Formats: structure tokens, sequence, C-alpha cells
């Protein structure tokens, strides 16, 4: 009834859905064979959502996955999950981006949008009424920077009715794994301010943290940091895919959080994380969720929350639960650190409460949040830009495809204004 | 007992390391295996 | 070098893996000190060749004869793709 | 289908093939007959009854080296045609190897060159072994870098030559054909890697302690860099690497594509047991003077743009860990023009040993291709040595009886000028 599109570039993007795709097969009990094998009966509700139909009973989802180059659809069909992602849902190129913007928004990644854009147009006209659209993205690589990017551009272009989100993959500010990071991080958010409305920055250095000092494994690896990000996908849609108390969809987030077009840049979180070993020890109960996603040490993207005042607040719960409980706590939260918030709106917190916990779980919450010290996320990339563009440290790479120099001036003075639009109001 | 003795030791009973492990391991749930089928609103 | 490092693979009676830090002299030899010898030389087939073209009743013979033998009774085709004579061609039986 | 054709030419290109195609052979289930008992595909091709035949090409004038893989077990394996054979030498001069005899086997090089693209349907550069200091390597690759960057045109190309050893030289007049193969090679290339001879066996000295090493000895060391630089296309992994991932993220400038190349860990068999190889200590190894593989300081000079291939035991926190240690000390200098500096790539297969060879079973293996300004010292001292015997006119007239004039003489020095003034302008801060 209200389905969800699904974009995936790169391959930083296609472990992460790779990894999205499996806690949506555990949450609605299907097997990797294409099956259904739960033992409930609400899950087989609203199932329409991310799985279509075919004969058999099997339960095949809405999914797209792009990359330009052969070696990493190779990988996720030789996944755990080989047979649910659809054959003709795997559009790939032959040749890799390499680090670079323009291997994939002017040359190589923009010829191969019009087999993309056949497999969109298609399968967005077979849901009976769409929501709206999610991206998980690289903006560290040449993929998803360079040819996603385009895919937010020209989809947009066609319904502008509808809801751009993104898992944006932001590179660190302090240890960088690539030389060019401050120019494909630099000239992806130029296009993003005008064309996205929920973006959601995450840092490997920020998750490095976490899967250390708090669910205490000495050897992470990137598939245990990717299902807490995939975890906070399917804890966005919480409301809209089962009943409850006050259920939500992602026009009521994109209302309550962002009172201005260009004020959208978000900051994601989960609530419920302790130790393996001493998990039996905590009483999971409501102040516990509460008192954990109200701090600095369990957030998603790596800048410290203290430096600025949020301006809006979002949340979302699940589970059965005494909402007077949580309403007390919401105004402790907004009475005692009255100072890490603006004077200038009443209200800042929003909730919303689902009715079934997730498979182990009992009490489950997600923070989604504006922040105006998101700047530091953002200073640091526009900081390291001009100290390379004074040099004119890489420009033969970007000349040499098809670009200028007044495309790249330009995309300063967007992350420019953007920060001098944050600064006044903390 | 090193650094960090006991969830270490812990962890095994209850669960070519990287490689076995490159899917991931069972961090936000619980040991238990099935909490479906609650007819629970 | 060639013949002994890669086609030979190596010596063969040496210390597989020991090698042992002696006593006077500072020094790992046990690897080192062989310098490999082992066995006949690079020998390859072409004394072989050259020995039968070297070394030699048809010296009176017509090419025919020699060009042209009889084959022998296996080597001849097996019509795999024919179509069948089992049943008679279609021709026209009518003599008019 | 994402093959890689790869070039080796000359009296070094058959001595470094022999040991380099022998890892390919090694670590797929190849034999050396060319049968196995899919990631072969990049250096393996079917054949209708099951045989592998692979897809590089080997020159050298004299044939007196490769006649060498014709004798031994590399014979059925390898490709008659694919192998071919002059009847002279180049002598250690450019005349001889860029205008006479490079002109008649420089068509039968194109022939299969032009069969091989038309089979590789995801070919996606060129990668190239010559000498500077010869006769073949130093002419007949620098008339194919003039005839290549026309035919394919703008595909990548990337080099892994043999520098000249700084003290010490084997043949006398290589200060002119290492100068003289300079002017053709700065605007016809991307990546320009060097290697020395005898900056290994200060290495197979001190981390080996073999005493009096073989070209054999440091062609099977040399042979494993090779082998952590196509460890991308040819294994799985965490991230992931490719030709064009490589000089997009290590060459700045036009003019300027000189990196450097470095592998860490370098022990014997017995000692590795003794000794815990963390991967703290692996990638503190390739930041130590002793262990490049030029006789070079980087403590002169200043790096620009550097790069990571683990494979392995990469475990990305712990490589996070060692990185964010690196960029903490003031030995280790940049320019200010680079704040990012690194990459990193990983690939899950840990390395394989050679039956007979001289480094033990490593489950970490680094290699660090990384550009320096401190390059241009080095060339200073081959560039020092010209005007030294052009004053004199010394070896002059070996060159004007072939071809070329005194005209190459007077601007190939004068190339030099200008590219040594260009690293000491990318050298000086903002």
């Amino acid at each position: 009834m209200r389905e969800i599109v699904h974009l995936q570039a790169g391959q930083c993007g296609n472990q992460i859905g790779a990894k999205f795709w499996e806690v949506i097969s555990d949450e609605h009990g299907i097997d990797p064979t294409g099956t259904y094998h739960g033992d409930s009966d609400l899950q087989l509700e609203r199932i329409n959502v991310y799985y279509n139909e075919a004969t058999g009973g099997k339960y095949v989802p809405r999914a797209v996955l792009v990359d330009l180059e052969p070696g990493t659809m190779d990988s996720v069909r030789s996944g755990p999950f080989g047979q649910i992602f659809r054959p003709d849902n795997f559009v790939f190129g032959q040749s890799g981006a390499g680090n670079n913007w323009a291997k994939g928004h002017y040359t190589e990644g923009a010829e191969l949008v019009d087999s993309v854009l056949d497999v969109v147009r298609k399968e967005a006209e077979s849901c009976d009424c769409l929501q709206g659209f999610q991206l998980t993205h690289s903006l560290g690589g040449g993929t998803g920077s360079g040819m996603g990017t385009l895919l937010i551009s020209k989809i947009r272009e066609e319904y502008p009715d509808r809801i751009m989100n993104t898992f944006s993959v932001v590179p660190s500010p302090k240890v960088s794994d690539t030389v060019v990071e401050p120019y494909n991080a630099t000239l992806s958010v130029h296009q993003l301010v005008e064309n996205t409305d929920e973006t959601y920055c995450i840092d490997n250095e920020a998750l490095y943290d976490i899967c250390f000092r708090t669910l205490k494994l000495t050897t992470p690896t990137y598939g245990d940091l990717n299902h807490l990000v995939s975890a906070t996908m399917s804890g966005v849609t919480t409301c809209l895919r089962f009943p409850g108390q006050l259920n939500a969809d992602l026009r009521k987030l994109a209302v309550n959080m962002v009172p201005f077009p260009r004020l959208h840049f978000f900051m994601p979180g989960f609530a419920p994380l302790t130790s393996r070993g001493s998990q039996q020890y905590r009483a999971l109960t409501v102040p516990e969720l509460t008192q954990q996603m109200f701090d600095a040490k369990n957030m998603m993207a790596a800048c410290d929350p203290r430096h600025g005042r949020y301006l809006t607040v979002a949340a979302v719960f699940r589970g059965r639960m005494s909402m007077k409980e949580v309403d007390e706590q919401m105004l402790n939260v907004q009475n005692k650190n009255s100072s890490y918030f603006v004077e200038w709106i009443p209200n800042n917190v929003k909730t919303a409460v689902c009715d079934i916990p997730p498979r182990g779980l009992k009490m489950s919450a997600t923070f989604i949040g504006n922040s105006t010290a998101i700047q530091e996320l953002f200073k640091r990339i526009s900081e390291q830009f001009t100290a390379m563009f004074r040099r004119k440290a890489f420009l033969h790479w970007y000349t040499g495809e098809g670009m200028d120099e007044m495309e790249f001036t330009e995309a300063e003075s967007n992350m420019n204004d953007l920060v001098s639009e944050y600064q006044q109001y903390q | 007992l090193l650094y960090n003795w006991e969830e270490e030791r812990a962890t095994n009973q209850l669960d070519s390391e990287s490689y076995f492990f490159r899917h991931g391991h069972q961090g936000l749930l619980t040991t238990q295996p099935q909490s479906p089928m609650s007819s629970s609103t | 070098t060639y013949d002994d490092h890669y086609n030979r693979h190596n010596y063969n009676p040496g210390l597989p893996a020991l090698r042992t830090w002696n006593g006077q002299k500072l020094l790992w030899l046990p690897e080192k000190s062989d310098f490999p010898l082992v066995a006949p030389p690079t020998n390859y087939g072409l004394l072989e060749q050259l020995q039968q073209k070297w070394l030699a009743t048809s010296l009176k013979e017509s090419i025919y004869t020699t060009s042209y033998p009889r084959l022998p009774v296996c080597a001849m085709s097996r019509r795999e793709h024919a179509i069948p004579v089992p049943h008679p061609r279609l021709q026209p039986i009518p003599r008019f | 289908m994402r093959e890689c054709i790869s070039i080796h030419v000359g009296q070094a290109g058959v001595q470094i093939g022999n040991a380099c195609w022998e890892l390919y052979c090694l670590e797929h289930g190849i034999q050396p007959d060319g049968q196995m008992p899919d990631s072969f595909n990049t250096f393996f091709s079917e054949t209708g009854a099951g045989k592998h035949v692979p897809r590089a090409v080997f020159v050298d004038l004299e044939p007196t080296v490769i006649d060498e893989v014709r004798t031994g077990t590399y014979r059925q394996l390898f490709h008659p045609e694919q192998l071919i054979t002059g009847k002279e030498d180049a002598a250690n001069n450019y005349a001889r190897g860029h205008y006479t005899i490079g002109k008649e086997i420089i068509d039968l090089v194109l022939d299969r060159i032009r069969k091989l693209a038309d089979q590789c349907t995801g070919l996606q550069g060129f990668l190239v072994f010559h000498s500077f200091g010869g006769g073949t390597g130093s002419g007949f690759t620098s008339l194919l870098m003039e005839r290549l960057s026309v035919d394919y045109g703008k595909k990548s190309k990337l080099e892994f030559s043999i520098y000249p050893a700084p003290q010490v030289s084997t043949a006398v007049v290589e200060p002119y054909n290492s100068i003289l193969t300079t002017h053709t090679t700065l605007e016809h290339s991307d990546c320009a890697f060097m290697v020395d001879n005898e900056a290994i066996y200060d290495i197979c000295r001190r981390n080996l302690d073999i005493e009096r090493p073989t070209y054999t000895n440091l062609n099977r060391l040399i042979g494993q860099i090779v082998s952590s630089i196509t460890a991308s296309l040819r294994f799985d992994g965490a991230l992931n690497v490719d030709l064009t991932e490589f000089q997009t993220n290590l060459v700045p400038y036009p003019r300027i594509h000189f990196p450097l190349a470095t592998y860490a860990p370098v022990i014997s068999a017995e000692k590795a047991y003794h000794e815990q190889l963390s991967v703290a200590e692996i990638t503190n190894a390739c930041f130590e003077p002793a262990n490049q593989m030029v006789k070079c300081d980087p403590r002169h000079g200043k790096y620009m743009a550097c790069c990571l291939l683990y494979r392995g035991d990469v475990v990305p926190k712990d490589v996070n860990a060692a990185i964010a240690t690196i960029k903490t000390k003031r030995t280790i200098q940049f320019v200010d023009w680079c704040p990012t500096g690194f990459k990193v790539g990983i690939n899950y297969q840990p390395p394989t040993v050679v039956p007979g060879g001289d480094l033990a079973k490593v489950q970490r293996a680094v290699c660090m291709l990384s550009n320096t300004t401190a390059i241009a010292e080095a060339w200073a001292r081959l560039d020092h040595k010209f005007d030294l015997m052009y004053a004199k006119r010394a070896f002059v007239h070996w060159y004007v009886g072939e071809g070329m004039e005194e005209g190459e003489f007077s601007e190939a020095r004068e190339d030099m000028a200008a590219l040594e003034k260009d690293y000491e302008e990318v050298g000086v801060d903002s």
C-alpha cells in the first residue's frame, strides 16, 4: 500500500544493503530460499512494502543493485542471501570508477543510467502507491558519489512529489582512506541540498568506537558494523510496517524536523546497546533506553553534539509500553539540559509507537535528529579543499574527463553558505 | 586472563575466523532462537 | 641455471628444511654452501632428433610409391551425418 | 572478464617474467604443462581441451635468453608465436634501440597485441617491464610508448622499471641511455615505479641473512610486489583496487609521476616463529629508510601521496589504529596540498611461497607504492654524470652512426632541467 523503492550503488553501498536486506528477512520471517517460514500472522500483513509477489508464494524484493565493475555483485550473489536478490536487478559495468567523480557522473557511470532508469521506471510503476525513496551509497568512492548522485538528480526530475532519504556514508574527519576525499565528498554535497530531504551522515570512526566500548568485541569487521547501520534503517519505518499506539510515516518526520528548505542534515542513532557477555544483568526498561540515546557516545556520526544546540530532535519507539513514562522522560530531557536546544521553538521532540519488538528484544528505539553541530562534519572537508585547490593538487584528472574549474569553484560557495546558515542559530 | 579476559572466554560457547564471520555475528539479538508469533496488540 | 632452478626443482640429497648456524664461521650455510650440482646435465632431446637425421632400400623410389602408400584399414571415415539409405531416396521411379 | 595483458621487454623482462609468471602458475591450480587437475581468467584463457594459455608478450632482440624459456618445462604453457625473437642485440645503445633494430621487430609485436586485446573483453590497462640501462628496454620499449599511445590511446599505463643502481653501475655508457630514454617517457606514461638492483642486495643481507645472492634470488622478491599489485582483480576482500584506482590516487600532476615501491614482510623461514608479526610492525617496516628498494632517504624530502595494499588479516580496525600513529610523528613529513594522504586496499588471500624460496609463509603482506620528492636527489646523481662526459664528448660516435643526431643530446639534458625544476616547486610549502 506504501512500498519503498530502494537504491544502491558502489561497493560501499552493496555491503551495507546486503546487510540491510537480511534484517528485513529476519523480521518478516523470510528464509534465504525465497519463501516464508515465520510463525506469526502479523508479519505477513504488510509484506508488500519490501517483498513483491510471484508464483509459489515466493517473495522477492524491490531491490536495485548497481556498480560500474563486475567485481562486487559477484560477491553479493555469492553471499548468504543469493537466491533472494533479483537477477535482472544487477546492473553492471566493466571498468571501475577508481576514486573519481566524473568517471561516474559524466562519462562511464553516465552512459549506464539509461539501463538503471529502465529498471526503476518499470518497477516503480508496479507499486500501487509508493511512499518514496532511500539510498545508501558512497560519498567516498567514485561510483556512489559519481553515478548515484545522478540517480538522486534524474529520478527527482521525474517525480518531484515523493521523499528523498539518504543513508550517506560520509568520510571521517580524522583518518582518511583516499587522497581525493576532499573532491568526491566536496562535490557530492553541492547537489545534495537542492535535491535531497533526509540526509543521515554515517562515520566509521564514529562506529569503530561503538563496537568496542559498548558491544565489547575486540575483533570487529565491517559486517558487524554494517548491522548497526542496518539496524537503524528498519528502525526508521517501525510504525508504517506494523500497528501500535501512534503510527508515523516518512512524511511525518520530514515535517516535525526540518523547519527550512536547507536545514535538513540529520544525525542518526540507535538506543539499546550493551555487551554480548553481560546482556542479562541490565534491566531492559524505559529509563535504560533513553539514558543511552541522549549521549554523545551513542551517535553514528563523529561530531560531538555538545558544541551546538539541536533545532529539532525526532524519535520512534517499539514494543508494549506505558506512554506516560516516556512523556515524563521527554520533558526531563527538555527541562534539565535546556541549554542544549534553541529557545525559539516551543516543542522539539517527537515520538511514535509500534507494537511488536524485534526478534530477541522487548523495547526498541531509534534516534534521528537535526543538529547544528554537524558543521564539524563539513568544515573539515571544506578546509581540506582549499588547502589543495590553492596548490592545484589533482586538477588534471578532473579537467581531462569533461569538467571545469567553475564546476569546482561553486561547489564550496554552496558549502560555505550552508554553514553560513547553521552558524547563527547556535 | 590477559587483557579482555571474561567476554572472549564466555562468547565462544554461546556462539579462518574473519572468513567465517565476514557476514557478521549475532550482536544485537538474544541467544534464544525465536520470539515471534506474539499475538500481543 | 634455467634447467637447475626452474625445471629441475633444485637439489635432492641436501637438507630439505634445516639451515643450521655453525660454531666458528658466522654463517647459515647448509642451504647456501651446496650450490647444486645434482644428477646428469641438461638433456632435453636434440641428440635424438639429429641422430635420426644423421644416421640413415627406398633410394630407388618413385614418389607415387612413397607418397601414396596403402593407408590403414581403420583410418576410414565414419559417415555420421549422411542421409540413411535403408529407406530408398526420393527418385523419379516413373520412367516416363 | 577483467583481464590484464602485461608487457615484459628485454633481457630483464625474460629474467623477471620467468620468475613473475611462476606464481600465477603456482597459486592457481595451474601446472607448468598448462593443465588444471574462476579468478584465473585475468591471466589464463580456456581452450577446448582444458588447456590454459597466458596473455603476456615477452620481447628480447637477442634470442639468447628467450630460448632458455623454450628449453625447460615452461614451453607448453606458453604460446609459440607469443614470444618474439630476433637475431642480434642492441648492445647498450639507444640508436640501435629506437631507430634501426627497433623498426623490424615492431610489426610482429603488434600482430599479437591486436590479437590479444581483440579477445580481452575487460582489459583495463598496460603494465610494462623494461630496463633503463640496456639496449632493448631503453629503445624497443621507447618505440612502443610512442606506438601504443596512438593505436589504443587513452588507456592506463604503468611500469615497474629497473632503475640504475646509485653507487655501483655495471655498464659504463648508462648515464647516456638512462637520460636518453627519459624525454620519451614523461609524456607517454602515467606512473613510473622504480626498483633497484643494488638496493635489494642490502635487503637480503640485513633482513634475510643470505650472503651472496643471485638475480633469481632477487627476481622472486620483486616478483611478489607484482602479486600484491594484481591482488585486487585476482581475489576477494573488503575494499578493492584497480589500475585506475592506482594513478588517480597516486600521481597528482602531469609531469611528476615517479612513485617508489616498498614491500613489508621480509624474513627467513626459521626466524619467523620467534617473532611476532603484528599489524603494527608490518606497517612500521615500510616507513623505515632501511626497507626502501632504492638507496634514498625520505628524511631529506617530503611525501606527497601514498598507498597500502594489504592482504590476509587486515582487520581494518587495527590498521586504522596503525595509520593513526604514523600521522602523529614529525619524522614523517608531508606537503600541505595533501592533507588526506593515504589509500587502503584490502584482499583476503594471504601470500603464497614457492618451493625452494627464501621467504617464509607470511599471513600479512604490505606493499606501499608511494611517491616522494626525494627521487629528485636521485635523478641529479644520474644527471650529474652527463656533462662530466659530454664536455669531452666521450662516447658520442656510436650514436650518429645509426640515425640519431646530436640534437637528442642537446634537449634530453634540457628536459632534465625543467623536470628537476618542477620537483623543487612542488616540494615547497604554501
